[PDB]
């Protein structure tokens, strides 16, 4: 509510520092296909290591990872899934990637009671072929090409600076997910230690099995 | 339901008979209708007697309410003035009607008001099914410059009227005087085999 | 604490008491006597009701806000009721909403204190900020309000007044200084008097 | 619908009595349903209206009755009920209460209805106990003269009948 | 405002009521007995510049047809506080059709000084005040305060110096005294610490005449 | 419906717009108002007559003029174009107007003139002939219309002149010219 | 201590919405300047399609510039409705002003602390509305906001822009932009467009 | 504005809210009580708040379960109406009288909105619950001032309401109470509490809820009947 | 009815009759219905009586609230503006057949709702006869005292073949320094 | 004293004196009424056509309370009929402006403005509306930054039986002299019709000349 003498507001700043204690999200475009990926998150070994989600199911062909307030993050998910079937409903099209992201950028910082601390990388594969947008928390969505979100994510922000590759993919994409997932994380990364989601062009969102993530 | 009254010399004699009909059928032979809105105002009541009863009730609360605020006695075209609002508003949902006579410093004001919500001072006014048959003989006998036991002889005659001819309106006469000098209520005021236990 | 109406640790309310300090510091030193037959005003004259007038005195704008109320009850009083609302009554109304500024925190007190005079005989009534009102039989208030109330009580009616502002702010008017309102038995219209 | 309710107040003894019977138009249901509730009440007109202001007075009787362990005048009474199904003058509830009890330590009685003896219901009463009534009655006698204005009212009547219950109120005893 | 500025001291102990129990040590002296004839409530005013009026704003408001009041503390707030006593006097008869018993007025009045101490924005009441009635066989003298707690009296004092007023109450007067004379009680208990009377009697609700209170 | 004028009138002139209205505002078989102005001057030349419940004029004539006195201080075809949505609105409710407007604007050279049906229905119109003359007032003008497609600053005025002799005779005549906004 | 909204300086005015002028200066700057035929938005990659003939240049905090945005489309269609017409530019503007004023008059409630440059075709002649955090807009002929928009408008006292048509002014805005390019067009002969 | 608020439903960094432990210490000042369940029946002492020569806190609940209001008594009213309330509002759909274990869990939701939301305090007020349920018998609860309850056996609640209770610990032998015991362990431990040996009938009322001949009524105690009690426990010393 | 309004010189001279029957059924005969809503302005009724009296005295309300604060006598369209209003919004939950006059400005205001100013009128159910003594005597050059005969002679006319109105015929006489109303 | 509820213990509420000094920066505005008219005059509104509206203190706020007066004009002109008395609409728009005062959620106004209009039985008329809500009628008002030393000026002249006609070059000058300035200038009397209208170019042109 209080714009800081130096400009910008204050608690989306300090909601921008609660991303840092989110998971490390990969949010890979090849232009086949999309590749959401992200960090586990799990610590706990007697805490499920198939009930823990990151990644949801907008539409069919929208998957949305998501980071920094895990429990936040739900609500503007389950708004953005009424606003694609509201979208179907009155025009028999499937709401395109831009106003998905768009119609939750709308609801971001509508507080007059507090900012949301999650970021999110919608992903869908829309006529236009593969789009990745990014949404920060400050009520910004912006179109990506590769960005990484979350915590150790600034240096999966500049390694992915080297490997970025015109065109790409699909399946050479999804490695550079693999790659860097052990990079960022603190341990061996493990089929268990990740949860990946692919879109490829023809298909309908999947989340991937992980003894093909071994691989 | 021959209900009336009449502005005399120092005051108001309210009149009313004792009878409330529902149809064909006598449901009470001695009924209450001169109403006791304040100790110097009062107000009878015709039509549907439930309406009559709870809306003197409500204006007796009001009217209360702001002499004993004020502390001053009030005066009879406030009581007026709010009746003539409250049987507007429901606009013929309160069908039933009132004949309002109070006495003021500023002297005595009888309204008789209908349930749409006309208050019309005059020094007669009849009202209930034997309105009709009543202000006949109001009119053809009441005289201005009548003193104030004629009137007796004036509103327990005219209700006698509508005693007798109507069949809406009988039983015994109730007069309520109103004046500064004095109040009167006369509550029964004028008349005009065994089941064998065990 | 002094900020927000709350008793202090004394039982006194602080914020009403500023009212009061506001209503002096408003720099207008209002008069007005009960004679048998008059009840003059001086001084901001204001006609509530053809009837009733009354001297708002304090904070300028915040005269107009309970005119404008005193107007609207004055007005309100006839349509329920049919006759002119008494001095006191409309006193005690006003007070009744003045109260309301010290119950809530919320919203603060219109420092202006408000001598009525209208004859329900002649009426002198005051209010304060504080919601307590009373007639008085030659109130004054405002900054030289208890060097005047000496010579009130040490008491032609319109002369009390205008010798009392006179002697009592020490200085010789000019007649457009001194606005002066009568309601003559006779008169029971409000009226400026017009010395 | 409706039902029957005899009322009626002789000496310091209260009667009240009451059909046992209610329709589902003109078929009987039951023999047995209660229209005198326990300073007594007996409402008859609607079984809706009949339960529905039971419950309801019942209700904001027993906050006053725990409010003050003072008992209820029947005057008051009288009002409780009155104020509360003229509320409904737009949607009126249909049914006619008739309380009948005795005024408080005072052992005086007081009858009522509400929109001697004040006959309410479906019904035959009014012109019947009439000159019947003898304003003085022992119990003995005050449960004959009820008794007979009762069945007799009420066996002619097409819709009541088939059972009578009888409250003569008296501190000493109540028959039934 | 949507908060309530009554908040418990660290033991437990509500600083603004304790607050508005001080603004009733304000306030001139109330008095008021029950006596066996009647009750009697008394105060201290004063003519104070000697321009003032007696009749203006008397204390002793009656409430309903054998119920007054008495206040000691700030004069601005018994205005409207009257006004909602009046008007659950009124509401009741309407509904009940019987002048609503003393001890229920009183009861009643109290949760709606009760309402502010957990209410929203606004402070407690500063006024206490002597409540006296006499309903059937019994006069009633009530002393309802600012936290809405009440209490019903034999004999009891309010205002400046009810400390003392009360200590004279209790051994200057017990049992039952006829109504004049418990009200020598109350004008000898009042002088320990211009003014206004009222009594009640069986005689409608009464301001103690003028001629006679002299 | 309370009570009624008819009989309004418009048909455009190169560079004006005739609009001639008789002042009769009936109620029932009496004709109540014999007085009545119904052909308001809304701009410094469009205007509008009305044909229809007089108290729906009223309403439209002060409302009217609030959008448009709010607007000056912040043409024809939009004045139509809200009037529509006036009409319409009340209408939604079943609360109409009865109200049958014409409304004749010079506006750059081309002679707008709309007719607002009470029920809300829209177009502009030539030759406009509001009702009594939705029957017999608009053959007269078509007539003319069906010879010469084009009508001129005598023609029309002439042809409403003699129209409004085929109500009584004390019509005022309107009249939009380059300027804007006659009376006569 | 003026972090509140409400609150006005002892010093001067509201402390909120001068925090607000900069919350524009992190946003990336944008340029506008006219002539009679065309508008010319340019913005260092932000423009909107606000209507057919409007469009906005954000400059500041997104989330306040699609608010405002989400508003003018739902206000432009207003004027194209209810009176059959495009909507003049100047008075959708005004609305502008309007909808920003709200929070500065009233507490918890932030000022919109985008910077805004509307560009628009109009009737009398294509015009470019800077609005600032305040509602206070301004007629101008050409003006620069975002960051480092001084050393563009620098460059603007020596400037030709309302004679010289499109394509040059097009050539001569990315001057001024570069003292990524998004190009915002209108003109009599063209549709607001995204070039 | 907002400014002033001082929250009075946050939540402490201490872990524990400000208003509930506030509320905890009221009821110290507030006076002894104590209630005592036995196998037939459920009493309630309560000392009168002082024993002022002049001034000529139990209620019913309804006839079949009443309250003991320790903390503060302008609160404790609007609790007791609120307790009518629920009461009768359950009487008049379910047609029972309320199980009494129901009337609590109602009440102290009511309690528990206060601290959760609205910025407004909290009653400060612990009370007691003595009752007889239908499906339970005879049963007796305790209401934090904060929510909770507790079916309780024997409780004290006011001043010493520690020294009180855990004097009860022990000298409250499980299930063996005739209503006889009862009466001797309850003189007792009030006896206990206040610093006056034996306590006069000015300072003890106690209601006794007793199965009545198949219909269950609360009474309090005929001051004779109190002063019996208090005459046997002057040679009970 | 009737109610007969007129203008002219100093201020209006009007008029109406005395009775308020409700049906065939007489119900007073001494009913003024030319009642005072401000010193200038005198409101005459027709529709019903029990509309008029919600109407009119709330226009007596707003209109003398008009005066107090603008301190000048309500301009007389403007009362007949609140007329237009208070009838305007409820045409169908109302009856008022007005003719407000004020001081001489003759307004009027039809039961739907439109206030249209004439500088002669009728009102009622009555009036309609009157229509052939009014306009063939109505003339501009008459004097200020043949208004008077006018308007008291033309009422009594209409009277005789109206069965809701008889009574005694009353006039104002509203002007600069006087009303005098007559009976 | 930092909140407007409150007062500060001297007596008064010092918010509301910050947000008076806000027009106590901006640049003069001077109307001044006269024989005829009021020439408003700053270095203007339509509040309706009949009345004109000349803003000081910063603007953003201003536009607000001006479209309050518009609205606030049209009310009375659609409730009353007749276009509105000035020494009405000062009274009502100042009691708008009074209302922030009071409350401490909304904060006090920053502008100060003289609204005024030519009307034929008022006569001009000259009301200038502090953010107080006091509002008075003048003779000559000038607020802004010049106050006092536009005040002068204004004291010099004495319209009393000035023309309109002189006073449309006065105020030009009143602003030079007080004052590079921007000119505005407005008239309003009965030449103008009480139609408020900026004053004819090639005048307003010679007036800066």
């Amino acid at each position: 509510n209080t714009f800081s003498p130096e400009g910008r507001l204050f608690q989306v700043e300090y909601a921008i520092e609660a991303i840092k204690l989110g998971s490390t999200a990969i949010g890979i475009q090849t232009s086949e296909g999309v590749c959401l990926a992200v960090e586990k998150r799990i610590t706990s070994p007697l805490m499920e290591p198939s009930s823990i989600e990151k990644i949801v199911e907008i539409d069919a062909h929208i998957g949305c990872a998501m980071s920094g307030l895990i429990a936040d993050a739900k609500t503007l998910i389950d708004k953005a899934r009424v606003e694609t079937q509201n979208h179907w409903f009155t025009y028999n099209e499937t709401m395109t990637v831009e106003s998905v992201t768009q119609a939750v950028s709308n609801l971001a910082l509508q507080f007059g009671s507090r900012p949301f601390g999650v970021a999110l990388l919608f992903g869908g594969v829309d006529e236009k072929g593969p789009q990745l947008f990014h949404m920060d928390p400050s009520g910004t969505f912006v179109q990506c090409d590769a960005r990484a979100i979350g915590s150790a994510s600034e240096g999966a922000q500049s390694s992915l600076q080297e490997v970025y590759h015109k065109s790409m993919t699909l399946k050479e994409a999804i490695k550079s997910s693999l790659i860097i997932l052990k990079q960022v994380m603190e341990e061996k990364l493990n089929a268990t230690n990740i949860e990946l989601a692919t879109v490829q062009p023809g298909q309908n969102f999947h989340m991937f099995t992980k003894e093909e993530l071994e691989e | 339901t021959t209900i009336a009254g009449v502005v005399y010399k120092d005051g108001i004699v309210l009149g009313a008979d004792t009878r409330a009909t529902e149809g064909m059928v006598v449901a009470d032979k001695n009924c209450s209708k001169i109403h006791f809105i304040s100790p110097n105002i009062y107000c009878c009541g015709a039509g549907t007697a439930a309406d009559t009863d709870m809306t003197t009730q409500l204006i007796s609360s009001n009217l209360e309410l702001h002499s004993l605020s004020t502390g001053r006695l009030p005066r009879v075209v406030t009581a007026n003035r709010m009746l003539k609002q409250m049987l507007f508003r429901y606009q013929g949902y309160i069908g039933a009607a009132l004949v309002l006579g109070g006495v003021d410093v500023t002297g005595p004001h009888l309204y008789s008001i209908y349930p749409h919500g006309s208050t019309d001072k005059l020094p007669y006014v009849t009202m209930g099914s034997g309105s009709l048959a009543a202000m006949a003989v109001f009119e053809d006998k009441f005289r201005p410059d009548m003193e104030e036991e004629e009137a007796k002889n004036l509103v327990s005659e005219a209700i006698a009227a509508g005693i007798f001819n109507d069949l809406g309106s009988g039983s015994n006469i109730d007069l309520c005087v109103i004046s500064k000098n004095k109040l009167d209520f006369l509550r029964p005021y004028t008349v005009p085999y065994r089941c064998e236990k065990g | 604490d002094r900020h927000i109406t709350i008793f202090s640790p004394e039982g006194r309310l602080y914020q009403v008491e500023y009212a009061f300090k506001a209503i002096n510091q408003g720099g207008l030193t209002s008069v007005a006597v009960r004679g048998k037959d008059c009840a003059v005003i001086v001084t901001h004259l204001f006609k509530i009701t053809e009837n009733i007038g009354c001297v708002m005195t304090g904070m300028t704008a915040d005269s107009r806000s309970q005119v404008q109320r005193a107007r609207y009850e004055a007005a309100n009083w006839k349509y329920k009721y049919g006759y002119e609302i008494p001095v006191d009554m409309l006193c005690k109304r006003i007070a009744d909403i003045s109260q309301v500024y010290t119950q809530n925190a919320e919203m603060r007190p219109l420092g202006c204190c408000m001598i009525l005079i209208g004859i329900d005989g002649p009426q002198v009534y005051k209010c304060d900020p504080a919601g307590y009102y009373c007639g008085f039989k030659a109130t004054a208030a405002g900054v030289k309000q208890t060097e005047s109330t000496s010579f009130l009580e040490k008491k032609q009616t319109v002369e009390t007044a205008i010798t009392c502002l006179s002697t009592v702010l020490s200085i010789d008017f000019k007649p457009s200084e001194i606005e002066v309102g009568v309601v003559t038995v006779e008169n029971p219209k409000f009226r400026i008097l017009t010395i | 619908n409706g039902g029957a309710v005899m009322a009626m107040k002789g000496k310091n003894c209260v009667a009240i009595a009451a059909d046992r019977r209610f329709g589902i138009q003109a078929q009987m249901v039951t023999t047995d349903f209660q229209k005198i509730f326990p300073l007594y009440i007996g409402l008859a007109g609607l079984a809706t209206d009949v339960q529905t202001v039971a419950q309801r007075l019942k209700f904001r009787l027993n906050l006053y009755e725990l409010k003050e362990g003072r008992q209820i005048k029947p005057y008051t009474l009288m009002s409780m009920v009155a104020n509360l199904l003229y509320e409904k003058r737009f949607g009126p509830y249909y049914t006619e209460p008739v309380i009948a009890g005795l005024d408080p330590k005072t052992f005086k009685p007081f009858i009522c209805s509400l929109d001697d003896f004040v006959v309410s219901g479906t019904c035959q009463m009014y012109g019947m106990c009439e000159s019947l009534w003898e304003p003085n009655m022992d119990p003995d006698h005050l449960f004959e003269t009820i008794s007979q204005a009762m069945l007799n009212a009420v066996d002619r009547d097409a819709v009541s009948g088939m059972g009578v219950i009888v409250h003569i109120i008296e501190k000493d005893k109540i028959t039934t | 405002y949507s908060f309530s500025l009554t908040t418990f001291s660290p033991s437990g102990k509500l600083v603004q009521i304790e607050y508005a129990l001080a603004a009733v040590a304000g306030g001139a002296p109330s008095v008021g007995i029950k006596a066996a004839n009647g009750v009697v409530l008394a105060t201290e005013k004063k003519q104070k510049s000697i321009l003032y009026d007696e009749r203006s704003v008397h204390k002793v408001e009656p409430i309903t047809k054998h119920i007054g009041l008495v206040y000691s503390g700030m004069g601005p707030d018994y205005r409207v506080l009257v006004h909602r006593a009046r008007k659950l006097a009124q509401q009741y008869y309407l509904v009940y059709q019987e002048p609503i018993p003393t001890a229920q007025l009183v009861q009643r009045v109290a949760s709606v000084m009760q309402e502010y101490t957990q209410s929203g924005g606004v402070r407690p009441f500063g006024v206490s005040l002597l409540i006296c009635g006499w309903n059937e066989g019994r006069p009633y003298l009530f002393q309802s305060d600012p936290s809405g707690a009440y209490f019903a009296w034999k004999a009891t004092a309010m205002g400046k110096n009810y400390v003392n007023g009360k200590t004279f109450l209790e051994k200057r007067y017990n049992e039952d005294l006829e109504l004049e004379d418990a009200i020598h009680t109350a004008i000898l208990t009042l002088k320990e610490s211009n003014i206004e009377v009222g009594i009640c009697n069986e005689a409608g609700f009464r301001r103690l005449t003028p001629t006679e209170v002299k | 419906p309370m009570v009624t004028g008819t009989s309004v009138l418009g048909v455009k002139f190169e560079g004006g717009v005739v609009i001639a209205a008789d002042m009769l505002g009936s109620y029932g078989s009496l004709a109540r108002f014999r007085n009545i102005s119904r052909i308001m001057r809304v701009n410094n030349s469009t205007m509008l007559g009305a044909s229809g419940d007089y108290a729906d004029f009223q309403y439209l004539k002060q409302v009217l003029g609030q959008m448009v006195i709010d607007e000056e201080l912040l043409s024809p075809r939009a004045i139509h174009s809200w009037l529509t949505r006036a009409m319409y609105s009340r209408r939604s409710k079943m609360n109409p107007l009865w109200n049958t407007m014409v409304i004749g604007g010079y506006a750059d050279g081309e002679s707008f003139l709309g007719y607002v049906d009470m029920l809300g229905v829209a177009y502009e119109a030539p030759s406009l002939a509001t009702g009594y003359g939705a029957y017999l007032a608009q053959p007269l003008l078509r007539e003319v219309l069906e010879k010469q497609p084009v009508l001129s600053q005598t023609e029309a005025r002439d042809l409403v002149e003699r129209c409004m002799r085929v109500s009584y005779n004390r019509f005022q005549i309107a009249t939009v010219t380059e300027k804007g906004v006659e009376i006569e | 201590y003026d972090n509140d909204v409400t609150v006005w300086s002892p010093q001067g005015r509201i402390h909120q919405i001068e925090y607000a002028m900069e919350a524009v200066k992190q946003g990336s700057a944008t340029v506008g300047l006219k002539s009679k035929t065309h508008a010319v938005l340019v913005a260092l990659k932000k423009i909107l399609h606000v209507d057919n003939h409007i469009g906005i240049s954000i400059a500041g905090l997104t989330a306040d510039a699609r608010l405002l945005c989400n508003f003018m489309r739902q206000e432009c269609l207003d004027s194209r409705f209810v009176f059959d017409r495009p909507l003049p530019v100047s008075r959708l503007v005004s609305l502008i002003g309007s909808k920003t004023q709200i929070p500065t008059q009233r507490y918890g409630r932030r000022p919109y602390g985008v910077g805004l440059l509307i560009a628009g075709y109009d009737d009398m002649g294509p015009h470019i509305f800077q609005t600032c955090p305040s509602a206070n807009y301004f007629d101008c002929r050409a003006m620069s906001i975002g960051a480092r928009s001084q050393s563009a408008r620098t460059y603007l006292e020596r400037h030709e822009f309302m004679e010289c048509n499109l394509n040059e002014l097009v050539k001569h805005g990315l001057r001024a932009l570069r003292e990524n390019v998004s190009i915002g067009i209108v003109g009599k002969d063209l549709e607001f467009t995204i070039y | 504005s907002r400014r002033y608020d001082s929250r009075t439903t946050i939540f402490s960094p201490e872990g524990r809210l400000y208003q509930v432990e506030y509320a905890m210490e009221a009821i110290g000042h507030a006076g002894t009580c104590l209630g005592i369940l036995a196998n037939d029946g459920v009493l309630l002492a309560a000392e009168r708040r002082n024993i002022h020569k002049l001034l000529d806190k139990i209620y019913k609940l309804n006839e079949d379960m009443a309250c003991s209001v320790a903390g503060i008594t302008s609160d404790a009213n609007v609790l007791t109406n609120e307790l009518r309330l629920i009461a009768q509002r359950y009487l008049l759909q379910y047609q029972e009288p309320i199980p009494c274990e129901q009337l609590v869990t109602a009440l102290c939701d009511i309690k528990q909105a206060y601290t959760q939301f609205g910025g407004k305090r909290p009653f400060g007020v612990s009370l007691l619950y003595i009752g007889w349920d239908k499906h339970y018998g005879f049963q007796l609860y305790q209401s934090d001032p904060s929510g909770n309850y507790g079916g309780w056996k024997a409780t004290c609640i006011g001043n010493n309401s520690a020294a009180a209770v855990s004097m009860l610990k022990q000298d409250y032998k499980e299930g063996e109470m005739t209503l006889k015991s009862a009466l001797a362990l309850a003189i007792k431990v009030l006896n206990k509490t206040m610093d006056v040996s034996k306590l006069s009938a000015e300072k003890v009322e106690i209601a006794t809820l007793t199965r009545e001949n198949g219909k269950t009524v609360i009474r309090v105690l005929k001051q004779k009947e109190v002063e019996q009690l208090i005459k046997k426990h002057e040679e009970e010393e | 009815t009737t109610i007969m309004a007129v203008q002219f010189d100093g201020g209006v001279v009007l008029g109406a009759d005395s009775r308020t029957t409700t049906g065939s059924y007489i119900a007073n005969r001494v009913t003024d219905k030319l009642t005072p809503i401000h010193d200038r302005i005198f409101c005459c009724r027709s529709g019903s009586a029990a509309d008029t009296q919600a109407v009119a005295d709330a226009v007596t309300y707003q209109l003398g609230f008009h005066s107090i604060e603008l301190n000048e006598p309500p301009l007389v369209h403007t009362a007949a503006s609140l007329f237009k209003e208070m009838c305007y919004r409820y045409r169908e939950d109302l009856m008022a057949g007005i003719i407000i006059a004020g001081w001489g400005q003759v307004y009027s205001v039809p039961m739907g709702g439109m206030m249209v100013r004439q500088s002669f009128a009728i009102g009622g159910s009555g009036s309609s006869y009157i229509y052939g003594y009014v306009d063939a005597t109505y003339r501009e050059g008459m004097t200020k005292e043949e208004c008077l005969q006018f308007t008291a002679n033309a009422l009594a006319l209409a009277m005789e073949r109206d069965g809701s109105s008889g009574g005694v015929i009353r006039l104002a006489a509203i002007a600069e320094s006087g009303v005098e109303r007559q009976v | 004293d930092l909140s407007a509820s409150t007062f500060s213990p001297d007596g008064r509420v010092f918010q509301v004196e910050y947000a008076m000094k806000a027009v106590e920066n901006s640049s003069t505005a001077i109307g001044i009424r006269c024989k005829d008219g009021v020439v408003f005059g700053v270095e203007l509104f339509n509040v309706d056509r009949h009345v004109g509206m000349a803003v000081a203190g910063l603007l953003a706020d201003a536009r607000s309370l001006a479209d309050i007066a518009r609205e606030e004009a049209s009310n009375f002109r659609s409730n009353f009929g007749y276009n509105i008395p000035l020494k009405h609409l000062a009274d009502r728009v100042a009691m708008y402006v009074h209302a922030y005062t009071l409350y401490s959620a909304v904060r006090p106004f920053g502008c100060s403005f003289m609204l005024g209009s030519y009307s034929v039985n008022d006569g001009a008329q000259l009301y200038m509306i502090d953010p107080s809500g006091v509002s008075y009628g003048y003779w000559g008002c000038a607020i802004g930054k010049a106050r006092q030393a536009a005040k002068t000026e204004i004291e010099k002249l004495q319209m009393k039986e000035m023309t309109c006609r002189d006073i449309v070059k006065e105020v030009a000058k009143i602003i030079y002299i007080v004052h590079a300035f921007e000119l505005e200038l407005s008239w309003v009397g009965e030449l103008t019709n009480g139609r408020h209208e900026i004053v004819p170019k090639d005048i307003r042109e010679e007036a800066e000349k």
